[PDB]
């Protein structure tokens, strides 16, 4: 149908866990031959080969270009503009590529389980809240003790923008439900949140039973 | 001292108060007092033959403070009725002390003449008077 | 806690005393054993008399405890008191060791006697007193004076030459009546609390010196205990003497610092907290007016000193009348909503509670009005009288009929907000105050405006409602002076509940309503007028 | 200069065995990977995501075989793109060829001032090289020879030389494939 | 001898257990025969039966009259007057009564067997004491667990007026002999006391082998203390 | 693209606050024109809202119709059979939906502000976690005292199904930020969660500094050898 | 009326506490014959005396004969034979009485007050139960410390046959309500049961406070 | 042989007085009566009913009169039939006749080795006999004369003999009825 051009960015998972940081500058909708020509303003000499020539929904041909030989070594903040071409009218299609600043480091809090779920002595729901990061990109992983739990061992909502004054910020939450016996034994659970703004690309918060030291419970018995 | 709960049937009084300080506004004091009256002459169930005495009393703070009575809340233009807790399922709770303001009877077989009668006694006589 | 009685009782040796202690009339309390103990140095009540037929050996034949359930109280009549009875007894209910008691500090003192050389005089605070003192006939025209023996030395307070003490300025008078009288009278007006003590007479500095010691004591009022419920009502029948029937009456409220905090004066003053819930009825021939304070709360319990003064503030020389209010807080009065938001042009329906024993009485709905000391005129009564200004737009239905009645007021405007009261003809009177706040918004029930019909022409008038009201029953209730009644029988769908009038006659003209009810509880309503033309 | 990589088990792991490897944890690393060097490239076999402060990254390998034997190294991710490497370790497999024969010219009770030489060789095996491994060592033996009569000289022995010794064959074409253990000798020094 | 007439109140067993309790008026001191007529204040279905005469002390005709259906009026408080007219009389005899006022509630008590009876370990004596009620009519029963004990296995005394420390009051005591093996096994024994003034016309006190103690220890947990009470 | 029909359950916000149970039936992928027709089996509201032929991406044509309704038929379990007869189809198609069964009620949890957030004394987060409710939909509203806050002051996430612990259940979060002065003063904040499965169709949980983790507790145990009533 | 002769044993109170114990032989139903002869075959010791007639059942001239000084012979175990006559028939009326054997001592138990009475701080009830004595007779009395209490300050029930199966035994109960101040002071309260089967003839048992408690409570607080 | 009986007050007593008399507790005695002696007959005057093992029974008599004065004996009751008695004391009435006159031939300061005699006599009273009582004695005085000039010799007085001495008249027909106290003599021995 209607041709269009879109430039994406590597998912934060690849950036923070691997070397598959392959940008993409693709086109949706194509009803002509393979008269495609891609140019990237950087001239680092890496490989910018065309990806898999396939189609998209509604009988549309989509051509995708990736960067396999480049892991995005653009820490200096390069523009990285991509321009496409077609045998259509004399008006080449170019993409917009820029690095948004005003990055805000996430603030991550780990909330102890609700007391009502502690009483029933079946399970406890540890919640992780990541609030106050400007880019809407973050990934939350969980650990029980020292072993990272599988991706089916918790739940995570999207990243939504939170009401504020002037500045724009997002937030996300996750819940890990663990058997009450594990919590009462003393096993230490942990929430890792990965965001770009952090210098170390991951923030850790640890929670375990008997986390409240300053409490001063007093027990007295009369006759 | 703002009273948080007075659970009569389990007989736990939980009150709370705030003690402030005009210096270093991080050492604020929140004091909560829980007073528990533990009977030593009450059966496990509220019945005559049962576990001659009760020796194990368990007090979960999440069940003392439950409020199973709906309230009214005005959201935008209308009032809506709303519950205030999850664990108040229909009652079957087993609490220890007697309720001073509520009846607690029992039923006992007896023989009268040429028949048997299931008499109703009064385990708390003061609070049971048909008025 | 809920037990209330005289916090301190006074009496004299060998004189009977009566202590009334109030408790909630709950069925448990009325049949629970009532005791009357006396805490000692061992930290335990030693029950002295009980409602279970136990009278101590010491209290045998000189005491009796009688419990009235209807009032909700019990009295401990103790005869032949003695100084050894001075102590802190405890009223209460049930087991002594619990905390359902009310400490009562009963104190007694020995009376005078055998002292013919000293006179006594006791009068109510702020009243007028007089003392008559003779002088020897030998003194025809000689100096007469009154001496005040204050501590170590005596001082002159009044002489025969016109000297008046600074402490008795303008309120002490020496009188020498004619008719050949040789006796002088000292009259003091507006008695204070700083004049208690011993006075002496003197007739010159000669050898006669016809002195006579006298004593002056001032008696404070005795608080008349009132035991009311939370969110109930209290009434103060201030009936001071006629001599102050033309003075500015005030209703103080004592505090910790012994400082008045006037609740309602007779000079158009009123504390902000008590706004819109306290009356001040006009005084009668003898000065007997009623001050009604409704909407009782936790902090509306204290000592009330209703009296008179020129400016209306408590000051030395003012006759007073004390009280003591106790708010139960174990109230059986339903906690009905205190604030109602109405939509201009819409309506309300306020459920006013009463006591189920007086279901056969007649009810009243009163628009509170300030702009004066306080007032509260009726708007609609249950017998079938409706104010002239509130025609067609007010009704008082006894539909709940189990301790509550509805008052329906539609066509709300900006002038219809404010406090309102509900009244009955019964003895157990709660004057529940409900405030109507007016908010701008579209009424839920659409009125369609007021319509005119030609003589002998069928008229169809529908009123639209939300389908949130579809669950509720829908009615019209043609309005009448005695009370609107639902018309006999009408909505095809979620909206448009209709009324059809087959013929139009002069009797049909008037006001009609359309509204909703949840079986027996009423709700929003709207009103229309039907006129007839030819 | 680089983090150390220790093995909780002996580097001479038999076939169908197990081994635990611990790398020197660095707190500033949020991801640690175990890389096996093969054909001059990396290959991830174990990943640990955590900020280690008390323990260290412990990886477990089970069913030791020729494919899993070789050079191992811990790679740490520091920051968004920084990489910190460590020292290398070697894992070998024993039990692919016949057991050679090892002997000593002394009585195995030589005094601390005596000299003992160990001869390892095989007659029915073309073994190119031989390696002398001491029991209990957590690092690969440093004693190896190239000729058929593999000679191992100890010189001025001491108490530290006491222990159990064995010999393993070594093929130049199979750097990390070792043969079955040879006869064990207790070279106690007293 | 001199004729006598008296109204006897219904037995408390029929009052607290029986739906209908009759009220009887008894006469004595007849002369030669029994041709008496009995009348009562109410007449709502008073199908009274004259009945046969009897023999009094030293020989004398005596007949009594019973009015059934005197339960609801008894609760209400109606005045019952029995009037007897024999042929050898000129002014009939009258006797009036009504439900007694100024009632009190018994203070039932159970007492554990004395330690000196547990040593012999053969049979233990349990005591029930219903004390402090104005109308002398009281009922005492015993139960083993929830099953009633036979009426012949316990001894119950008569209701006596205790010394007056206030209003006149009445007391009753009963004992029961129960097996020591049964007492130690864990069975619970109850005493049920019935009265007019009692709330539900009955009450009960139960006792077991631990009651009255010893060195009994109990446990309390108080699971979560900092637990967001709401 | 492809003619497909679908039905949507009534919006909860219009079902709990009020009674408007207005449905939605969407047909996407009109072949060439907008000659579509609609039909519900309960043809009481004959004036069904025929949505305009709106456009979509990639040359897609959609016609979404809304049937006005009330909570009564919906909560009583009525059957809806929206259809469509676009010309490109030789046989009309039908869609069906109704109230979902086997519904578990949410376990609302209002969690006080974290321990370290109160130290900053600038803003505190209050989290309202529903959990365990089987139907996807839920309403979260917030109150400061008794006056409901406007929906622009708190952030509420979607209802993402939680990992299967036997049966399928969902859970939503909703943070609300508060001036630390309001918290330390002693005001009470309530979270109202409205879900279909609940008895009243509404529940709430209220928290203030007194109903949170206390810094000190004094517990006294009293034994009652005489009688347990504790007046 | 109907003639009837009977003989009643001496009372236990005067036998054990009084000086001289009577021995009443009663004849009723005569309604005439004031000259009734009362003589005893054991014409030894003291001289039998007569007694004035009284009204019995409004028609019987009840005549009673009493023999002071019967304590010593009663303790010895003599058999007494009362004899009388009437003018109706030609036969006299004879009755016999002797002290029965098979006597079992009581098992006196002084119970403590119930714990539901000390709370009210009113009179606290001390019960005394005597069990397992064969002869129906028994004395029950109370002492507060070392002094007896007048018989109007306490209540003693009658002695009743305790339903049993082995042998015939009688039990009696008493209650004394002492001021809670007295009970809590520490005073000792005792019940004396007097009997003839007891070799000492009177067994007393005492109770007070601090006779015969300790509860251990475990707290967890997680 | 027999359990003793003693009086806690001085035997001398004026009209309207009170005295406490103590018996001896017997373990098996279930009753302890204080009896009277009159014409060889017994009349109850006191009764204590208790098994005495910790303290001796006491009997208090008030409103002393002529009839009450006499001989007192304590009678127990052992078993169902056994009777037992105790010693017998005497209490007398004083103050119904004129007070006699007492005099001392010495100076009342007689040394511990001297002899002092007391003379008691009256001039207007026919007193048959005289009795010399000493203060502090808990039993009847052992000094009594028969002649009108009643002479009482003390012989070798000592420290114990010191005290207050008085004289009382005595009639044969009325042993338990004495006269008013005479002039007290403070016989101090030093
Ligand atoms: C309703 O119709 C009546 C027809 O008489 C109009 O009359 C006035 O109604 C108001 C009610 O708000 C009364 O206060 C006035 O007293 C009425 N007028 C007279 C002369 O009595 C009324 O205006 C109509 N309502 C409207 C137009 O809203
Ligand atoms: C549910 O959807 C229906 C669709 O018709 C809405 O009904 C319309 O509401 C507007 C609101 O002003 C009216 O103007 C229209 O006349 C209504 N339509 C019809 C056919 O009457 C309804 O409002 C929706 N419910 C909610 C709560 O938004
Ligand atoms: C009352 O008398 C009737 C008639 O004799 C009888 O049937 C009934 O049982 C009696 N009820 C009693 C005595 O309670
Ligand atoms: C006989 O009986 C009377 C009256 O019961 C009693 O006073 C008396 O002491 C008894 N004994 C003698 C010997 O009179």
């Amino acid at each position: 149908c209607h041709p269009r051009l879109s430039l994406h960015r590597p998912a934060l998972e690849d950036l923070l866990l691997g070397s598959e940081a392959n940008l993409t500058c693709t086109l949706t909708g194509l009803r002509d031959a393979s008269g495609v020509t891609f140019t990237w303003t950087p001239s680092s000499g890496k490989s910018a080969v065309q990806g898999p020539p396939e189609r998209d929904l509604c009988g549309c041909y989509s051509v995708s270009s990736v960067l396999p030989g480049c892991a995005e070594p653009w820490n200096h903040g390069k523009t990285f503009t991509c321009t496409a071409a077609y045998p259509e009218s004399k008006t080449p299609l170019t993409a917009t590529l820029s690095k948004s600043g005003n990055t805000f480091r996430p603030e991550v809090h780990l909330l102890p389980p609700p007391s009502e779920e502690l009483a029933l002595n079946e399970l406890v729901t540890l919640t992780c809240l990541a609030r106050g990061f400007s880019p809407k990109d973050v990934l939350v992983r969980w650990l029980q003790g020292s072993q990272e739990l599988p991706r089916e061992k918790y739940l995570t909502w999207a990243s939504r923008q939170e009401p504020s004054q002037g500045t724009t910020t997002f937030a996300v939450t996750s819940i890990l439900r663990v058997a009450a016996e594990d919590w009462k034994k003393g096993d230490t659970f942990s929430c890792m949140v990965g965001h770009e703004a952090l210098p170390l690309a991951f923030t850790q918060k640890t929670i375990d039973r008997l986390a409240g030291k300053p409490t001063h419970v007093n027990v007295s018995v009369v006759m | 001292r703002i009273v948080l709960v007075d659970n009569k049937c389990k007989c736990a009084r939980i009150t709370s108060r705030i003690i402030r300080s005009s210096e270093d506004p991080n050492e604020d004091i929140v004091e909560r007092n829980i007073r528990i009256i533990v009977p030593l002459n009450n059966r496990e169930n509220i019945s005559d033959p049962t576990s001659p005495l009760r020796t194990r009393f368990v007090y979960h703070l999440s069940d003392l403070c439950k409020k199973c009575d709906p309230t009214e809340v005005e959201l935008d233009n209308q009032i809506v009725t709303a519950t205030q807790s999850n664990i108040c399922d229909e009652a079957t709770e087993t609490c220890y002390t007697y309720d001073r303001n509520k009846c607690y009877t029992a039923v006992v077989p007896l023989v009268y003449g040429g028949e048997t009668k299931m008499v109703e006694t009064a385990l708390t006589p003061d609070a049971c008077y048909p008025d | 806690s809920p037990i209330f009685g005289p916090e301190e009782v006074n009496s004299v040796e060998g004189n009977s005393v009566s202590i009334t202690c109030y408790y909630p009339p709950t069925s448990v309390n009325r049949h629970t054993r009532k005791y009357w103990c006396r805490q000692g140095a061992r930290g335990g009540c030693i029950t002295l008399i009980s409602s279970e037929g136990y009278v101590s050996s010491k209290y045998a034949g000189r005491a009796n405890l009688t419990n009235f359930p209807e009032n909700g109280t019990f009295v401990v009549n103790i005869a032949q008191l003695s100084q050894d009875d001075s102590g802190r007894y405890k009223c209460g209910l049930g087991i002594n060791s619990r905390g359902l008691s009310f400490d009562v500090s009963l104190e007694v003192s020995q009376g005078p006697g055998l002292l013919n050389d000293t006179k006594v005089y006791t009068v109510d605070l702020g009243r007028t007193v007089t003392i008559n003192c003779p002088f020897k006939t030998e003194n025809a025209q000689k100096r007469k004076s009154l001496y005040k023996q204050i501590g170590l030395y005596p001082v002159l307070v009044i002489d025969s030459s016109g000297y008046v003490n600074p402490n008795y300025t303008g309120r002490i008078r020496l009188d020498i009546q004619g008719t050949g009288q040789l006796l002088f009278s000292v009259v003091i007006n507006q008695l204070r609390l700083s004049d208690a003590g011993q006075y002496l007479c003197q007739a010159g500095d000669d050898s006669n010196s016809n002195k006579k010691n006298a004593d002056l004591q001032v008696l404070k009022p005795e608080p008349e205990l009132v035991y009311e419920d939370l969110r109930g009502s209290v009434t103060f029948h201030c009936a001071l003497g006629p001599e102050v029937a033309n003075v500015a009456k005030f209703l103080c409220r004592q505090s910790s610092g012994e400082n008045c905090d006037v609740v309602v004066n007779t000079l158009g003053k009123r504390a902000p907290a008590f706004e819109g819930r306290i009356l001040l009825n006009p005084q009668d021939k003898d000065g007997s007016f009623s001050v009604v304070i409704t909407g009782l709360r936790k902090e509306d319990a204290g000592r009330y000193l209703c009296g008179a003064h020129s400016d209306g503030q408590l000051q030395e020389g003012s006759p007073i009348q004390a009280w003591q209010l106790f708010v139960n807080e174990e109230s059986t009065i339903p906690r009905s909503p205190t604030v109602v938001k109405g939509v201009a042009g819409g309506s309300v329906a306020v459920l006013c509670p009463y006591n189920r024993k007086e279901s056969k009485s007649i009810k009243y709905w009163c628009l509170w009005e300030g702009a004066q000391n306080g007032r509260c005129p009726l708007l609609v009564d249950s017998e079938g009288w409706v104010k002239a200004q509130y025609e067609g737009r007010l009704s008082l239905l006894e539909e709940p009929g189990n301790g509550t009645f509805t008052v329906i007021l539609n066509q709300l405007t900006s002038r219809d907000a404010g406090f309102y009261w509900c009244l009955t003809n019964g003895d157990t009177l709660w004057r529940t105050t409900v405030e109507i706040k007016i908010i701008e918004g579209e009424p839920n029930l659409k009125v369609p405006g007021n319509v005119t019909a030609v003589l002998g022409e069928t008229l169809k008038v529908p009123c639209h409602f939300p389908c949130k009201f579809s669950s509720y029953e829908k009615y019209w209730c043609k309005w009448n002076n005695t009370g609107c009644q639902a018309l006999p029988s009408c909505d095809e769908n979620s909206r448009l509940v209709s009324l059809t009038l087959n013929l139009v006659t002069r009797a049909d003209e008037g006001w009609y309503w359309c509204g909703v009810k949840q079986g027996h509880f009423y709700g929003e309503t709207a009103a229309v007028y039907v006129a007839v033309e030819e | 200069p680089m983090p150390f990589i220790s093995a909780k088990s002996s580097p001479v792991i038999p076939l169908d065995g197990s081994v635990k490897i611990q790398c020197q944890a660095i707190r500033e690393a949020y991801l640690t990977q175990l890389m096996i060097i093969k054909n001059s490239t990396y290959r991830e076999i174990g990943r640990r995501l955590k900020f280690w402060n008390e323990t260290d990254p412990e990886f477990v390998i089970d069913h030791m075989d020729a494919n899993k034997a070789g050079r191992y190294q811990c790679q740490y991710r520091i920051g968004h793109y920084r990489f910190r490497y460590s020292d290398t370790l070697e894992l070998v497999v024993t039990g692919l060829y016949g057991k050679p024969f090892l002997s000593a010219d002394r009585g195995l009770v030589l005094m601390p001032g005596e000299n003992i030489s160990l001869t390892c060789s095989s007659a029915h095996i073309p073994f190119d090289r031989f390696s002398l491994a001491k029991e209990g060592e957590l690092s690969l033996p440093q004693h190896q020879s190239g000729e058929h009569p593999a000679n191992f000289s100890l010189g001025p022995v001491d108490l530290n030389v006491s222990g159990i010794y064995r010999c393993y064959g070594w093929y130049n074409r199979s750097p990390y494939l070792w043969s079955f253990p040879s006869n064990a000798l207790e070279l106690v020094v007293t």
